[PDB]
């Protein structure tokens, strides 16, 4: 995506958005969400995080 | 969910009686190579047939039950 000025934080952090981190971290969602069982399958799953 | 299916009905087999676990595994062909007839299924277990139907009627009674298949509920649309 585009490079946006900000500096907003420490050296050891960059801004990235809310969008991608919710599709690219979508399986570990879907792992760390089963195991402490606030849902039955994964395919229930599925529809609590659309 | 394929996975999870084939370890959900391994759970359901595994918490009813044994025999019927067996029944149900060697009649639809799960865990097995070939699903048998029930002249196989007579060859093997015992001559009388209608009690088999008889026992898939009471497994499919047993298995009704939304308290023993609320994980299978969800696996319903798929």
């Amino acid at each position: 995506s585009v490079i946006t000025v900000g500096p907003y934080l420490r050296l050891h952090q960059c801004g990235l958005p809310k969008k991608m981190a919710l599709e690219l971290f979508k399986p570990f969602i879907y792992g760390k969400l089963e195991l402490r069982g606030l849902a039955t399958t994964i395919k229930a799953a599925k529809k609590m995080v659309e | 969910t394929t996975e999870s299916l084939r370890a959900a009905t391994h759970d359901v087999l595994a918490g009813l009686t044994a025999r019927e676990a067996k029944v149900l595994r060697m009649r639809f062909g799960i865990d097995m190579n070939t699903d048998y007839t029930l002249e196989e299924v007579g060859k093997q277990f015992d001559v009388t047939r209608e009690r088999i139907r008889q026992i898939e009627a009471k497994a499919l009674r047993k298995l009704r039950h939304p308290s023993r298949s609320e994980v299978l509920r969800s696996f319903l649309d798929d």
